[PDB]
């Protein structure tokens, strides 16, 4: 196909939500990239709106594992999880396209005994602080700042994104 | 997306 | 019609689940019974498998308010909420029939929630109705708040027998 | 009946959702109140988990139009707009029970054109603010105390409620 | 019931959405309350969404036509046809409550078949839409201008902006 | 398969619904067509009861802009957009099967006052472009196809070609 | 098959609504064009009734970014996003076909706390006006115009087209 | 009761649908009130959206056999069967309120060849029917209800006055 | 696979349901056997429980049109119009296997739509169809057209040795 | 109320489908009638689209059995079943108004399991079916083959058309 | 692949229910294997619940009239149209498994109009049930009382009951 | 693929519902390995929780007929029909997991007539399991009879004990 | 309905 | 509705 | 609501 | 609820 | 089906 | 379809 | 299944 | 579409 054709040159993309089976897709293809040359960089093109935190987090362990710079690209959209993975690539190779749009938000859900609800709950709240801290560490911000601006949906454009220390550069016509 | 990606 | 000539013999009926609308027509019993006569006894019959702890609160907290005694008595079933009213009857008061059964437990959930910070808030709001029914049942009890912990933890069903060791009802009819 | 005969005793009920159907019954019943003796109190026992803005601002408004006080308590709970109309009785004569709860929250909703979702956008923000001034008048505090704590949903206890200005007065048993 | 002891002071409620069978018990009661005394006002509670225009125009009409002033009075909200109905009171004697709300709109559907049919509907809607404008400036005393300009989207109204458009005449205060 | 043998001997099919889909595979056809050859004519098959108004004039605006002439034939049906196709080919060169049939009518279908005129002057336009159309393709008045296509109207292989819909009924 | 075989000639077609795959597709095929050749101009065929905004601008900054000329047709229809990349194509390269119809109108949708809503509201009247701004430049118009035009759904001929500065030139 | 006390009056309701119900009920009140006195008038308003057209055709029946001349008056709407019932009141005494709308339009309908034909044979027999009953009461011809009624026509008091479904429009 | 050695010898089959996609199909492969050789006979087996007539009358048409004979074989069923494409077959080569069932039977709608003028239509483009299948299918059964008119009014099911006498095939295959 | 007094002028209604419902009801205010003045003519007024031919057949033997003789008077429309019992009246007093319609037709059902049972339901519809067109040929006096021809399908008939097939016996002006 | 190398040893499966498509499935390969070597018997193996009357008849007319000897096996079971079809097979080389089972009966319908069409489709079951009685008889060399009795509801066999009857010849090992 | 490569070995898999497909893509397996070597042994690995009896009996029946000796061996769990089929192998070589779990239990599932002729083939199928099982079993019917009324759970170990299993597979 | 039903 | 009806 | 409606 | 609410 | 079809 | 189409 | 099928 | 697309 042509999308194996875009593997050839060290592309992969990640469009649509992030689920088990799209995620495990990109970790595959990484893997398999370093196996062709672990010395040359990588480049992850994003459009997403999110999902699973589970399944983004095997992608971030993977970008942050392997030898070869993850460079990062959104297009369309980087929203939740997506975001997340964006701001993760390689410093200095985060790019965004000129209407691309950036979101990032806390946690969100939509149980059974007291007991359960408060083990749950306290769980999605050790997410949302690793999240804020993990994001925190990738824009070069005080933690307070993320805690604060994805208290709700916190939607921005490119060069937001690229004041707020999510992405890099703005790749242009 | 090149240049610079790749 | 029947259940008129048992009000005229101060006798209040919890049958079914306790709701907003049956727990109010409790209520307004209740007072009904103690404007004709302040000085006698109520006897408030439960056969009930629980339902909202509001609309229970809300026949509680009548049942403490009034002058008259609210003597309680369980047919059939006394569960959750229910069991909560039933052990709630003035001390010395609180009766079972012989094959009668008690059940208490923690508060639970059908569904919930969507933002992280909705269900932390809904998570507290709902230990703190844990804690306050099981501070409320050790009382009636006459028991330690360690006892009451641990024995709503899961479904607690007891028999007649097993309900007066507890300090839940007094005698068995 | 007898919620009838408490109506005698100048003693109205809301129990369960504001609704178009439940505001008009607690308006009629306050307008014939007025009717027999525009000089007594006038008792809005209410255990409501709230419901809508507008059928709760036609009770709101009859209770500050007609001569008698509307005293108000809160047996179960008074949630969102249940909880509006609690403090909306007259200062000093607003009521709990002692395991009564009252919640309070900014507006909520379960549009087609971005025109039109503008529109209705607005008419939510509009009353947002509207119910916040309001609730700050009864509970003499200033607007950003309301517009802070009703930014998520707020549980209070019956001391809780009292010392946020909501209420007056706990009843003891 | 309580209800029936508000008709004996020439009380009238309209709670809830406009159909064929609310519609027409308000108008029989109001051709009631004239057989009782055609001398004497009559007074339209509205709490409404709003609902079917031809029941409304049922309603409408028997306003304008009895003898008695019908005085109307907007508690909690008014809304498309319920503000019609609104505006519909005798003039000087259109109310509100302090916190009711009033919105005013054109007209709204959810059609049919053959491109034949959806013009007919169409046009047929667009009669409405203009005789609701031309009736509602006339309530109002304001251009037919000013109604096709503010019933293009839904037009919300607190009682001041109400009274100060021309649907009500004065707000009751505490 | 043996439909690639039929469009080796240039031969295009439209069976089934008239839609964005079905009908961008006759449009590729058509300049695959074109690009083998464009001096030899098409022959475009129809058995088609209608469908997208706008899928069929992508299909439509293909058949007058190639080089090539376009003939088409109905066999079994040509309703509707079908129809419409159908009358579309290269004048002479509109053929029906003897017991096919053809039916044509004004457009059909399946918020505020506003939005229902817009798409009410919307499907009128469409209803008047498709009858002007039609009235050009079957050289006929605008006043003829306005009165035929009020109502679904049915039409015969023998009709069709009196109506100036199809040129020819195929015999043997 | 037919279609990678318009694929040689370096055409690239949206058919249907416009969605994250069906926007990743044509994104990889401008890439691919671009890769084979950065220097002949690509030619994208558009019949689409709108779909995602955001799978619409990662074409839209596709097209922008590559170094070919991106000229766009519409055939049947172009309408909504279908509209916008079809008016984003090389000025003096915007085709469309006799009958085709393309459509524009505001952004519209089919919910939490007011807080929330207003959050969302914002950010939908924010896309408002970045796609009426956009699609004023690509009209030459101002964004004051494409706000009056797209209040409600704006249905134009090819013709209309032409005039209102979305497509260069109508081929016949 | 308030609607009791308007039958004592002599006003009859048709509101909403007609259905054999909602007939049944009008026709029992006509029966009645002629009962009472079959020398005074009767009224029968009607707000009706229409209905089934055997049900309105026992309606109609009723008020062509007794003695009392029954008006019509139209509130709100008179749509299809209920424009029908409308124009057939007693001939200078039908009436419409200032804002009332009337609507009239063919039958509408939402196996074998054989029975299928017999169904659309009986359809353009009611068609038909409906039609020539209507051309009567406007003092018109069939052709002109035919072509009236191909699709739906709304009408204003003046217009339904005017096609001679009403006589009088009511200040 | 299978069906293609089948189709080398010149066998076409119709399977179940008549629709527009089985019948092009059944299309395609006529024209196909006619291509390859158009003097020797095609072999059209049916086991169908009918389906769509404007899709039948397409294979109809077809079996018609091209140079050679089109032999009809009936196993398991013919039933509608897959009756009426076996009845359709060429004379003196139209089969039947012994315990094979032919029914045939006038049209008939799932179920009607609009207003009574396009019912009207309906209903006459159906008697159309009606008067031209019994037409044709007494011409492909030598008998008078009254003879189909009585027989098809209502499901008649045929053996194949009624089918034969009835004159819709030509002989029974043992 | 209004049926009431109709009832009382020995006018009976059957308004809507024959069920068992329905047509017991009539059956039991036959039997009220005949109880009250076994000696003047009952008046059934119809206007049903049909129903159970069992349900039909007790009010068909009801009328038949007593002493009154029973009117038949078609408004609105007699179908199935109800053309069946109009034409089931005293012969001379079956009448119909001017637009009145009547509908004649063969069973009709919506079988089954087993050969033999459907066999046998089969045969006990075609003698419903034959003793339905036998009865209705006795009330028309025409001939078996008649009602067999007319009913084969649909048949609808306009008043004119009834009496003159002898369905009814005369058309009220 | 594997059902694909059964057919080159002259196997020819029927597996799950008699269906239009199965059928000519099985008819498809019983022409193929008749092309390739008309002089080798060949061996149909089934194992059904029944089905469709029409497509079983169409297997077994095939089975008839092609020169191969028709051998027929039984595993699993062989129910309804799949017991004919067994029972169909070459007099002396039909068989089944030591634990098939067998079972034959009437027709059945799931689940119609017109008494007139009710009539005509009953006759129509009960001629495929007077046929498949007929043939079912030759196959085992019975009566046709016999086998009338035999299929009136369910009969189940064991594979030395369906020898016994006549239907199999010969159980294998 | 795998399981093409796992077949060359002679290891046939029978994994979830026991269904007339599945079912018969064993049996056919079956033929096709006696066919390829009539003298080396077939493995049959199953992990199912049970299925049609007569499909089932499909598989029992090649199982026995073919020269090969059919091993069993239960992986996850073999459970009704399925473990029937396992407690059928060639004895001396019916093996488990140590981790599998056993379930074995009574068959479970008109007019009165119908009915009554259901039920007693239910029954039958029911004791010729029973007995079947036995004798795979080399225990008294009795205990079948007794530990088969309701759902019988049984480890590996409980399995060998019960005589439905020669060998756990150790590690 | 009189004359004659009653 | 009267005058005139009643 | 009196004063002064009624 | 008295005293006081009544 | 032969003789005779095919 | 030919003559004449093809 | 052979001997004997096949 | 040429000319002049392509
Ligand atoms: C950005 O310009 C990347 C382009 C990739 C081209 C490779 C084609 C598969
Ligand atoms: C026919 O004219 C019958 C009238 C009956 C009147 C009884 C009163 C309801
Ligand atoms: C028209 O003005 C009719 C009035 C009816 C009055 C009677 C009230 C019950
Ligand atoms: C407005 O003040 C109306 C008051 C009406 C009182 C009557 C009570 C039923
Ligand atoms: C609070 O104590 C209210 C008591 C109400 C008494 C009235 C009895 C129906
Ligand atoms: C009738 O005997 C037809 C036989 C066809 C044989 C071809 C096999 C693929
Ligand atoms: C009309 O006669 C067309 C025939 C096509 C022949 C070639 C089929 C592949
Ligand atoms: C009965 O023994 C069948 C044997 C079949 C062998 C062929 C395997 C592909
Ligand atoms: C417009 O004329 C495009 C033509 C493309 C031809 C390529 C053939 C597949």
């Amino acid at each position: 196909d042509i999308y194996s054709r875009l593997l050839k040159e060290r592309i992969v993309f990640l469009v649509g939500p992030v689920t088990d089976e799209s995620a495990n897709l990109v970790v595959a293809q990484l893997l398999f990239l370093e196996s062709e040359n672990p010395d040359k960089d990588i480049f992850f093109y994003i459009n997403s709106p999110g999902g699973s935190v589970t399944a983004g987090m095997s992608i971030y362990d993977t970008m942050n594992f392997i030898k070869p710079d993850v460079s990062t690209l959104c297009l369309g959209q980087a929203a939740s999880m997506g975001a997340f993975l964006l701001s993760a690539g390689e410093k200095g190779k985060r790019f965004a396209l000129p209407n691309s749009r950036i979101m990032i938000h806390q946690p969100l859900i939509s149980g059974g005994q007291a007991s359960d609800i408060e083990i749950h709950a306290r769980e999605l709240l050790k997410i949302k602080e690793k999240l804020n801290r993990l994001m925190a560490k990738h824009c070069d911000r005080d933690l307070a700042d993320l805690e604060r601006d994805t208290d709700r949906d916190n939607f921005m454009s490119a060069e937001e994104a690229k004041e707020y220390g999510l992405i890099d550069q703005i790749l242009e016509n | 997306f090149t240049p610079x990606a790749p």
